[PDB]
């Protein structure tokens, strides 16, 4: 959409994964928090369908290694279920 | 204290405005070159063992790439201290 | 000196068709610098209504509707798509499905509905002494069977809570009307002239389906009117199944904010002009429910008015008895602006229901 | 702009009398909130003392209107008496005609008014009570001759509806108050109970069958309803020693409204205690009911109120102030009076009180 | 013209505190919609922490008014505690005096608030919910000493009415909400259920017989009702670590209205997520209720909202814009703020939101 709606830095609404707790299911606790940080969402296949098209991007915050199905190259190729590969940001202070 | 700040590596451009506000007794912000500084090869970083959570780095609203985040004390991640309300738009023509 | 300015810029157009046809194109623009009475701002919305003739033998038509809105940093979407037919002239049948999504949550549904409209009287003197009846009291009865697949945890939670509430309390049938019409809507119900009866639940079931359990509910309710309700008094006008020989559309959108309101409307559909007896035709009588409902938000800021109404007729048609007067006749077009038309516009933008009638002939 | 030109006059009588003459003119350039225009109407209200021993008085009323090329007429004529101070008896007849259709009727009615309390502290601490909650009960027996085909059709349809459905008693209120009237019912402060039908009969008469119906209903108020809170003021059977009249007419159109009113009747001025008298407290139902149509166009205000007193009477504590005293007359115009007029022409119920003495 | 002069101030506190000082002045030259004028009133509300272990707090309230040459006084004083997060307990007493009549009472009450749903999606997709439908249940046991003749008369009349009529339970709502209040009940969004009487007794006491009554009623809302939708916000038992006050007074007349308000209490600012705080969402019941008297005279508007923040706090996303920043203060006047003030003084509920951070 227009540059003046939301944040001007990003081309679409950005999300981050913040929680990775294991509750009898491994990775039920995917907590999609938006850039503005007022909600705590989940995979929620509606979120997945709006991800796959053009509108959602998610990142992993180097601060669920296999339970989120890392595949095999460049130390990062995180995929959620089968379709889209959530890119990740790095924050290495060392 | 709480609410660390965590410069993002991949988005930083090295403008250094984040480094100015940090008090001189606290040199928590530094530089990393690893290459030629014209195609983006001098991105900065934050030392977590010296930072004292001033918020001068986040509350100043200076980062142009959204590289400062200020993660909240519990789990929440910010990117800028306030975001416009994301409306959506069209064109009009008074006939 | 005097009070607030708050100009209200609006632009209207009607375009008709000749012969015995009743189709029409409608266009509308609007602008105000007044804060909307929404306790959450900003708020934006787009609406698409489309309809096409499924088949004329049965009388079945197919109608779709899509709603998107952004209400204070929250995306809402509602899709519905259905098939409707008049089984009699006072019974109507519908089979459809849709979904609703808010933020991340979303769920689909499929409904199966019938509606019956009844008038309180049928006296023919009312039909031979009054040429243009307006108020007509009656009552509508809705019978609905809807199925929703239960796949989310929250859907199952809502289902179990509803079953427990329906089992336990004896006043569910009438207290449900409190949750039903959320906020100011409820108040309008009294004033807008309507009366909703207590719902009657015929059984809540759950059955295994394609992917899992599905909650099936069927229920009946009724609502009566003193004549102001269009869905009752004008049951025949609002579903013109005859003239839908080609697809029709309605397509609108408003965008509100902390400093005024923006409006944009297109449309093309039959039923715009109706026979008025003696060879003359007329624009349809203006619906009253939208006027009185909008009158509950249009009294908060005194405003200045400027508008065009621009009506385009086919070949050989003339407007006679236009009240208030028009201003110009560009040989096929008639334009209304300022004066008594402006007064009438200010009157109807506050809930007034005064009649502005147009008769045209050939 | 929409100026609103209005002209008022009150004329009183001296001594212990309470009679008064009322005159009113009005003009607006605003479209009436009528979904059928134009609309015209005249009203005649006459009353004469039938006889004072019984307390019986005779009252007539005639209505003609032309509503969008349709002539409507309603005549009613009746005899009323106060059997007690909280029961009233009435015997009357009339007819209604629309276009070509017409039919007569004869009614036989009683009304009982009851207040929810009678505490005398409310009577010794408040000098001018306003709100007074209560309930009215109407018992009606009306006979209508069935001679037209349409009358017989209505009768048979009504009998079938009353027999078949179990929710006739409460759904009849939907047909009863047609259109916006129903809405006012909630806001104007009233509550209509479900009617109770005591039997629909048909009996042979002079020219043919006659439908006889008798039914009862009740309506309560929170105090705003004048017919309940002021049951004693609205039927002054004492001072009707000569015929009285009320005679009005409005004539609406697509561009403003015309009004014309004459009247002469008792009850205009009442005792206020301590030797002072006052104009009667303004009724509230007309104000709040007209407030539902008076908010559609902002308007400019100009008016006269011109009050003429008898010999030796003086106005003291007139709020807002008057402007002139032409040695017997008092005139109100502009300023706070204009503000109050604009206030009450939109549904406001602020008090404009006049006290006069001698 | 009818200018409306008003003056507002909010003063906040820093840290995690939520306390605040509120100050307000107001003036209009319009006649109040009171069928009795003049009318004056003062209100004192005080509250102090009885003890934090139990959560019990003590709250007092005093009302004096002069309504058309009649002094009215109402004193109430009570102890309140949250027994659960959806049940509340109260023990209190008071008195009411009108003119010369006066009587005391002691009540014993519990209130239960229930929401119609608890869906957590509504909690993760909407950041700032506004409308929330629910229902409240009140259980009251009140004792009044019968010492006056009029008290005994009221008691006997009430016993007779409760015994005799079968429609007391629903007709009591007519006497309950006197006058226009009843009408607001429909529009303001509320629904009062029929009361249910659990027994009227009379027992000997210190000086004589005492009438004891206990009764239950409920009222539901579509979300507009604050007492239901915001059950948690209106009784901040946590931050009451020092006495708080609310102290207001209006003084009406036949030519405009005067207002004067002081206050200091917690709950003025609430967390808004992401480190930002906000002024609490404006209550809706006062706005829509005052909108029923604010449409009678078109008026001119001038006002000045002046918000004072603590050290290091900044306002961001103030809609509409402010006009000045005197290094700690923010001032709103004219323009869109004036339009919003005129909007909300007529019943509008548009949102004027302020977010501040540090
Ligand atoms: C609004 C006043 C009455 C109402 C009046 C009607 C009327 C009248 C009808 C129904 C009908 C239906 N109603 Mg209902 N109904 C109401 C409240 C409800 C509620 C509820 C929870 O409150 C429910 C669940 C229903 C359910 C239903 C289904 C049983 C049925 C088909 C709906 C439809 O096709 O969807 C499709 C949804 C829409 C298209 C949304 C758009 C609605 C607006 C009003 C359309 C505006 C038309 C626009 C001005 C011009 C459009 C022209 C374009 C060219 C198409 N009604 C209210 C109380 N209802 C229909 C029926 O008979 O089914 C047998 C029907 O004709
Ligand atoms: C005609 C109305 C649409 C509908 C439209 C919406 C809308 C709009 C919303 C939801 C939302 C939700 N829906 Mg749904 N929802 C419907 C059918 C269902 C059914 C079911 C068994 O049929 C279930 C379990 C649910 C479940 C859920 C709730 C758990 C969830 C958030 C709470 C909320 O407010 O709910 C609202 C509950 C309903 C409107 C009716 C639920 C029906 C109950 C459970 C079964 C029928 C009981 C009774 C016989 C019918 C009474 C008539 C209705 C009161 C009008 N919906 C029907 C098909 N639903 C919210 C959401 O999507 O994201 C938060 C929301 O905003
Ligand atoms: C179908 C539309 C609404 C609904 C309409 C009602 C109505 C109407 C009532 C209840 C009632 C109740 N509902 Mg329910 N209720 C719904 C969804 C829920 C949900 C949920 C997680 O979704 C929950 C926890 C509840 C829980 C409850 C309790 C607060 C209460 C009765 C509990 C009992 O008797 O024991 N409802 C759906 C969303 N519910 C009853 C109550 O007491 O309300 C105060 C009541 O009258
Ligand atoms: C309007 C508020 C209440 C109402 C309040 C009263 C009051 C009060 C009374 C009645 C009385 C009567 N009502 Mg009732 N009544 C109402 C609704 C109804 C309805 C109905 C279908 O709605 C019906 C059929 C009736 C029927 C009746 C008859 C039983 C009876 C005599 C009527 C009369 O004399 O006619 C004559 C008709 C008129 C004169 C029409 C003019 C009416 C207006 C209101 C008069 C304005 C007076 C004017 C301001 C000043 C006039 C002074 C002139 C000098 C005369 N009422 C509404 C609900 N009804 C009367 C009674 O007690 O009988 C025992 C009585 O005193
Ligand atoms: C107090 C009201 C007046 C009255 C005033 C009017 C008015 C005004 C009109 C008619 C009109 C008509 N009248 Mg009539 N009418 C009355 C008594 C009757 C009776 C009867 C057995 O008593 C009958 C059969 C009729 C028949 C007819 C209808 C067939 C006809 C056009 C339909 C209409 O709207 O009717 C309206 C029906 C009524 C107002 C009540 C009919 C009473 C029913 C049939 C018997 C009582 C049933 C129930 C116990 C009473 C309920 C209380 C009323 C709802 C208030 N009237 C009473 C005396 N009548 C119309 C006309 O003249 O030309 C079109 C019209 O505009
Ligand atoms: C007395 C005032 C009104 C009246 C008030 C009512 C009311 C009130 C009701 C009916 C009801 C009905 N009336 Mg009826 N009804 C009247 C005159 C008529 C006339 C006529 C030619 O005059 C007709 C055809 C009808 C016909 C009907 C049916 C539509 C319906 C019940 C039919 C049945 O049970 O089987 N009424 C008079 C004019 N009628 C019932 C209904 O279903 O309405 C939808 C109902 O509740
Ligand atoms: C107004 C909307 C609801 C209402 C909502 C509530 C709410 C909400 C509560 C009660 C509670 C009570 N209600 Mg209740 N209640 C209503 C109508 C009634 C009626 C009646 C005849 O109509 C009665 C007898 C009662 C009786 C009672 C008692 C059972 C109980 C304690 C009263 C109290 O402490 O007194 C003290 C009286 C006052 C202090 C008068 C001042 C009231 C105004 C509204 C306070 C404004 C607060 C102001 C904005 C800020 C104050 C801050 C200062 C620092 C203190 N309610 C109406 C229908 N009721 C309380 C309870 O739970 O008890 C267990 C409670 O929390
Ligand atoms: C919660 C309301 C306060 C109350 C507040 C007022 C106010 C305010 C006034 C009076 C006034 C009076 N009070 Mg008290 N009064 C209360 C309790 C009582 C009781 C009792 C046995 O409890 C009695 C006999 C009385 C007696 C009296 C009346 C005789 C007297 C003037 C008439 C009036 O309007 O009364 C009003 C009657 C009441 C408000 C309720 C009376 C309760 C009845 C008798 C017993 C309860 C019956 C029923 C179960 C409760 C229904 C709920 C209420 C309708 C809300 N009060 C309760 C404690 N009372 C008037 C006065 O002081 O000087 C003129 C007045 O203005
Ligand atoms: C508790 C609040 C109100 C109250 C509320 C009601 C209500 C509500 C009703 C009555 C009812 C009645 N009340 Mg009581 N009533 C009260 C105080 C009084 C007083 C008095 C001197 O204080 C008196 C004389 C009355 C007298 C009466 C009669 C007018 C009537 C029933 C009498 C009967 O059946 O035989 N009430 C208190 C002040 N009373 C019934 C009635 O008929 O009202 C018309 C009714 O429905
Ligand atoms: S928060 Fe303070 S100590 Fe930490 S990096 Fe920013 S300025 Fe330096
Ligand atoms: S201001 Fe932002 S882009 Fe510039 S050095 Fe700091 S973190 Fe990097």
């Amino acid at each position: 959409s227009g540059p003046w709606s939301g944040n001007a830095v990003h081309k679409a609404e950005k999300y981050f994964i913040t929680s990775a707790k294991r509750d009898r299911d491994g990775k039920l606790q995917i907590e999609l928090v938006p850039a503005s940080g007022r909600r705590k969402l989940s995979p929620t296949p509606e979120m997945i369908r709006r991800l796959i098209d053009g509108e959602i991007e998610i990142y992993i915050l180097t601060t669920a290694i296999d339970m989120n199905k890392e595949i095999i190259d460049m130390e990062n190729r995180y995929v959620i279920d089968f379709d889209k590969r959530g890119v990740k940001w790095t924050m290495r202070e060392i | 204290a709480k609410k660390h700040y965590f410069i993002i590596e991949n988005l930083c451009v090295g403008c250094g405005l984040c480094l100015d506000k940090c008090p001189p007794k606290v040199n928590a912000i530094g530089y990393k070159f690893y290459g030629d500084v014209q195609e983006g090869g001098f991105r900065c970083y934050i030392d977590q063992a010296a930072c004292i959570s001033c918020s001068a780095c986040f509350s100043g609203d200076e980062c142009p790439s959204g590289a400062l985040i200020e993660v909240l004390p519990d789990g929440e991640v910010l990117d800028f201290s306030y975001t416009p309300p994301e409306r959506l738009d069209f064109d009009l023509r008074f006939l | 000196g005097s009070n607030d300015v708050t100009t209200a810029h609006s632009d209207y157009e009607i375009v008709l068709e000749g012969g015995s046809s009743s189709w029409g194109k409608v266009k509308a623009r609007a602008k105000v610098n007044a804060p909307p009475a929404s306790p959450l701002l900003p708020a934006d919305c787009d609406v698409k209504l489309n309809v096409k003739p499924l088949d004329p033998a049965k009388g079945f038509v197919r109608i779709s509707a899509v709603f998107e809105s952004i209400v204070d940093s929250t995306k809402n979407k509602l899709t519905i798509e259905a098939d409707i037919a008049n089984e009699t002239k006072e019974r109507r049948i519908s089979v459809g499905e849709g979904m609703v999504s808010v933020g991340d949550f979303s769920h689909t549904f499929s409904f199966e509905g019938s509606v019956v409209n009844l008038f309180y009287y049928r006296s023919d003197a009312v039909r031979r002494n009054v040429p243009n009846p307006i108020y007509m009291q009656g009552r509508q009865f809705h019978d609905i069977l809807m199925k929703v697949p239960l796949d989310n945890n929250d859907l199952i939670d809502t289902w179990e809570g509803t079953v427990k509430a329906i089992g336990s309390t004896g006043a569910f049938n009438d207290w449900i009307r409190d949750f039903w019409f959320i906020g100011p809507a409820f108040t309008a119900l009294n004033e807008g002239g309507q009366r909703i009866s207590r719902i009657e639940v015929n059984g809540l079931n759950t059955e295994s389906g394609p992917k899992g359990p599905v909650g099936v509910s069927r229920w009946r309710f009724s609502h009566g009117g003193s004549g102001m309700v269009d869905s009752i008094s004008r049951w025949a006008e609002l579903f013109p199944s005859d003239k839908l020989n080609r697809p029709a559309q309605v397509e609108a959108g408003f965008r509100s904010d902390s400093q005024g309101i923006e409006v944009k409307v297109d449309g093309e559909f039959p039923g715009v002009s109706v026979d008025a007896g003696g060879g003359l035709r007329r624009i349809l009588n203006h619906p009253l429910i939208p006027l009185v409902h909008h009158g509950m938000v249009g009294k908060f800021n005194n405003f200045n008015v400027d508008a065009q109404l621009k009506v385009v007729l086919p070949k050989g048609y003339k407007i006679r008895y236009a009240a208030p007067q028009y201003r110009s006749q560009n040989l096929e077009e008639y334009r209304w602006s300022g004066g008594a038309y402006a007064r009438w516009v200010e009157h109807v933008c506050k809930g007034g229901v005064g009649q502005f009638e147009i008769l045209y002939a050939q």
